[PDB]
RNA sequence: UUAGGCGGCCACAGCGGUGGGGUUGCCUCCCGUACCCAUCCCGAACACGGAAGAUAAGCCCACCAGCGUUCCGGGGAGUACUGGAGUGCGCGAGCCUCUGGGAAACCCGGUUCGCCGCCACC
RNA sequence: AGUGCAAGAGCAAAAGAUAGCUUGACAGUGUUCUUCCCAACGAGGAACGCUGACGCGAAAGCGUGGUCUAGCGAACCAAUU
RNA sequence: CCUGUCAAACUCCAAACUUACAGACGCCGUUUGACGCGGGGAUUCCGGUGCGCGGGGUA
């Protein structure tokens, strides 16, 4: 049963929503790869009236490039609790949010015969807060 | 009428329930028929191509021959004969 | 006016209106009178009801209702009955007031539809009908002739 | 096997209704036909129901009117028992009536004119401005009733 | 499912396994279709004709049935594919069908993948298809060549236990080459 | 069909939920990036290569009707409406009778948790 | 939601959005329907072909302008190929 | 949740009925030639009423 029930970290976004670029080459160097250009939807009275523009920049982190580093974001933060997704995901910070779930995700990400994952099968916002607790440092 | 489009006064014939909306299935836009064969005409609301004038919905003709995919129907409009170019999307068998 | 320009239902219904401005206000006052605090929870419930199809101005409504519960008021402003008038105008009406010449009418009012054997008219009393009386003044108000009917009540 | 008689003119009355009656050879008023119990028959004669009196005559009846009325698809000459003989594939008028009301065969098919061409009815009938069910003379009748306006037109 | 006037798509499309909109393209075409399907281990191909309660498949091939002749190597790979391919079109050509057009499904039309190889082997049994020959792999790859030449990078066997440790794009060879005559069931 | 591929009808198949299933064989998740190929950034996906592990997802199998849907019984209802006829009634609006058709809402009880075709396969 | 604009209709692995590429908004000639139900009548419009030349796509295929129904003009004379 | 009402430019529903084609019966046509084709000659393009269904209008 477990095995394939125990969860794991999908990817890390770490993006900056500036309003307007330099930035990213600190994402960069903070993460590991390049980041990507952020349009923005909308025309808006921020002076933010242009519908396709660099607004802030994103960086999808997947295994290692995730672990080595939330292995220096997650110190950096202290919260926990309420902070966390209905389906066990957390956002903190310049964000870092950690996408988990469990072993048979690929079946709703691929082509063929993709399918949602089953409420039951779906990661709980505490059997994710055990997860990472046990994994160097604490919960609330 | 207001108006005298072809579309005029054809809200109800052209539109779907609610249910029979979205794309329809494929089968029936490739049905073959020959020559000779009793065929219903019904413009089907989802498919925009191979169409005929609203006016003739119901109307059931007599395939003979046809125009590149699209097939050619003769019908009698009131006591006046006219042919038809219909694709099979739009057709069905008679019986 | 007179009822006789708008009382019969041979026109189409109208009563879009987002296809018709300018309409005027209902003179309808209220639908629920008396305790309308309290749920039908009467021993007696007598009804108003019409005997012919016809088209009620809110005229009629207005001077119907007010008569009937104005007279109500032989219980008190306070006293223990619910009553309600369960049609509203919504067929609206016109006046063409050129000559028949581009004569679609103007906005002029609103009616309610009822057929004959619909009650208009609902109230609720213990055994104390003042209402079978606060009636006989109503449907004096309205075109149609009428039938007082008593439901809920073998207390005769 | 219902007796058809038209009652009412063709003054007024629907086109597609006279056509109908002329199908069912009838042409004028007091005509009679003898109609076969089918769906095909039947939507006719609803359709004509207002203008006309039907129903199943009596063995006896049908004799009489046949006897009395009946003609050859051309001429004069009188249908009776010899003729019936002479003619028919039956013995006798009884045999052909028989055959009639059985649904067996019919009046062209024996050689004789669809249609019988009856008199006023003596003593008047009951008016053709009601039906049978309020006292008038439209519409389905008794096997009783048929034959009584059968029989007064004899 | 919320309400009498909600819109339930097609049952093949619920599962997400037809792409109706492609397959009116390819009926269009009128001829049979070369259906080109995968597996984590294995690779089909089948010879499907229009009919009135669906379609009827007059030929098919799979990657597992291949060993039957010899196949001693993995089944989810590229020779595999053209093989079954290969398989698929002589018995497509012996039920008397002369010509198809390529459906890959769901799959994505990449250069030199396993369905174009499915459809060089299905052309090189004979059957004629609508093609275009430089979005197919190089023949060398085709073979299975990548694949030994990634064994070379060995230190382990890239076969846990099979058949040989530096594989065989000969046993390929030995293969096609016993397809192109007699042989049962082709 | 002890799990498969392509479909037809396109909710009777949707939504939600329960239970069961893989010892060699199938589908998966799964493991993994030298290649073909790939991410406006990520082998996530796509593509390729592969079996250390698993039946927890998916999927297949058996089942539940609470919602949505299909059809049926009984009731509503031969009601509403209506094709044909009337020297029937009504100041009129309109109604009635005869004849030929005939509903919707809703309630109560069943049904429905897909059916079928072609191919392949301990 | 969006799809340029009325109103009504069509559309979800798209007819919408993004990106890239491209100029089929191509030349020639027809069939049919419409204009004008039935039922004669022009310009215009549309659907569907063919011939030729192209665009894209692995390909089937799609492109005879914009999802569909409005956005149109005779003879005489001029200018233009 | 409970409770009170509507739609010519609303529709989860839904007639009677009208209508395309086909078969059956009927009726009709093959010396009265129908259905149809070609041609000659018109008149006509102020209409009205009843009933059913309407739309406008106090009528
Ligand atoms: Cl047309
Ligand atoms: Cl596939
Ligand atoms: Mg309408
Ligand atoms: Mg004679
Ligand atoms: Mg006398
Ligand atoms: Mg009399
Ligand atoms: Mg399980
Ligand atoms: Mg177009
Ligand atoms: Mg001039
Ligand atoms: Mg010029
Ligand atoms: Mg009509
Ligand atoms: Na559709
Ligand atoms: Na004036
Ligand atoms: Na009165
Ligand atoms: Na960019
Ligand atoms: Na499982
Ligand atoms: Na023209």
């Amino acid at each position: 049963f477990h095995e394939m029930r125990e969860p794991r970290i999908e990817k890390v976004v770490v993006h900056m929503g500036i309003g307007h670029a330099n930035a990213e080459d600190i994402l960069g160097e903070i993460t590991g790869q390049m980041p990507v250009r952020t349009k923005a939807k909308r025309t808006v009275g921020e002076f933010d009236i242009r519908e396709g523009d660099p607004i802030g920049a994103k960086v999808t982190l997947r295994d290692e490039m995730a672990e080595e580093f939330l292995q220096t974001a997650l110190p950096l933060a202290e919260l926990a609790t309420s902070q966390f997704d209905d389906t066990g995901n957390f956002s903190f910070g310049l964000d870092v949010t950690v996408n988990l779930v469990r072993p048979g995700y690929r079946v709703a990400k691929r082509d063929k015969a993709s399918r949602s994952i089953p409420t039951k099968h779906r990661l709980n916002p505490a059997d994710a807060v055990a997860f990472i607790e046990s994994t160097y440092d604490v919960e609330v | 009428p207001s108006s005298n489009g072809p579309l005029e006064g054809t809200r109800g014939k052209l539109k779907n329930k609610p249910r029979d909306r979205g794309t329809s299935p494929p089968q029936r836009a490739v049905e073959e028929f020959d020559d000779g064969e009793k065929v219903h005409l019904k413009i089907d609301p989802s498919v925009p191509n191979g169409r005929f004038h609203p006016r003739f919905d119901g109307q059931t003709g007599t395939v003979e021959g046809k125009q590149g995919d699209a097939y050619k129907v003769d019908i009698v409009d009131g006591g006046k004969e006219k042919t038809i170019i219909v694709t099979a999307a739009h057709l069905r068998r008679q019986e | 006016k007179p009822g006789a320009m708008y009382r019969n239902s041979s026109k189409p219904a109208y009563t879009r209106r987002e296809y018709i401005s300018g309409i005027p206000g209902k003179k309808i006052a209220q639908f629920d009178m008396g305790n309308n605090g309290a749920g039908p929870t009467y021993p007696a419930q007598v009804e108003l009801v019409v005997e012919k199809p016809v088209q009620i101005r809110h005229n009629a409504l207005e001077a119907a209702r007010v008569a009937a519960n104005r007279y109500v008021q032989n219980s008190g402003a306070a006293a223990n009955y619910k009553f309600r008038i369960r049609k509203f105008p919504f067929h609206v009406i016109r006046e063409n007031k050129d000559g028949m010449r581009a004569p679609f009418g103007k906005p002029v009012g609103t009616a309610a539809r009822v057929h004959g054997a619909n009650h208009i008219f609902i109230a609720w009393v213990n055994p104390d009908p003042n209402v079978e009386e606060a009636w006989r003044r109503a449907k004096m108000k309205v075109t149609p002739t009428i039938n007082i009917d008593s439901s809920p009540a073998g207390n005769a | 096997m219902h007796a058809l008689v038209q009652l009412r003119g063709e003054v007024n009355m629907h086109t597609d209704i006279q056509d109908t009656l002329e199908m069912l050879n009838i042409h004028h008023v007091n005509h009679c036909t003898l109609v076969p119990e089918t769906d095909a028959y039947r939507g006719m004669v609803a359709k004509v129901n207002d203008f006309v009196a039907f129903g199943e005559p009596s063995q006896e009846t049908l004799e009489t009117v046949l006897a009395t009325r009946a003609e050859p698809l051309e001429g004069d000459a009188d249908v009776d028992d010899e003729w019936v003989a002479e003619h028919t594939d039956y013995d006798d008028i009884s045999g052909l009536a028989f055959a009639l009301l059985s649904e067996e065969t019919t009046l062209r098919e024996q050689g004789l004119s669809p249609t019988l061409r009856l008199h006023p009815p003596r003593g008047g009938h009951d008016g053709v401005k009601h039906p049978v069910k309020e006292g008038g003379q439209l519409g389905k009748h008794d096997t009783e009733g048929i034959d009584d306006l059968l029989e007064a037109m004899r | 499912a919320t309400g009498p006037r909600y819109k339930v798509p097609m049952r093949r499309r619920r599962e997400a396994r037809t792409d109706y909109h492609q397959r009116l393209r390819l009926l269009k075409s009128g001829k049979p279709r070369l259906v080109a399907r995968k597996s984590n281990k294995h690779v089909r191909a089948q010879l499907v004709t229009l009919g009135p309660n669906g379609d009827d498949t007059l030929a098919s091939a799979h990657s597992s049935d291949l060993a039957e002749y010899g196949w001693e190597a993995p089944t989810g790979n590229m020779p595999s594919a053209y093989l079954t391919g290969l398989l698929a079109g002589l018995r497509a050509q012996e039920a008397g069908v002369e010509e198809a057009v390529l459906d890959i499904g769901l799959n994505s039309p990449t250069p030199g993948s396993k369905v174009f190889a499915i459809q060089e082997g299905a052309i090189d049994a004979g059957l004629d298809i609508p093609h275009n020959d430089d979005v197919l792999a190089d023949w060398q790859r085709t073979r299975g060549a990548h694949i030994a030449e990634y064994d070379e990078q060995l230190e382990e066997p890239l076969y846990s236990g099979d058949f040989d440790a530096a594989d065989l794009p000969e046993h390929f060879d030995e293969l096609r080459e016993t397809l192109l005559d007699g042989d049962i069931e082709l």
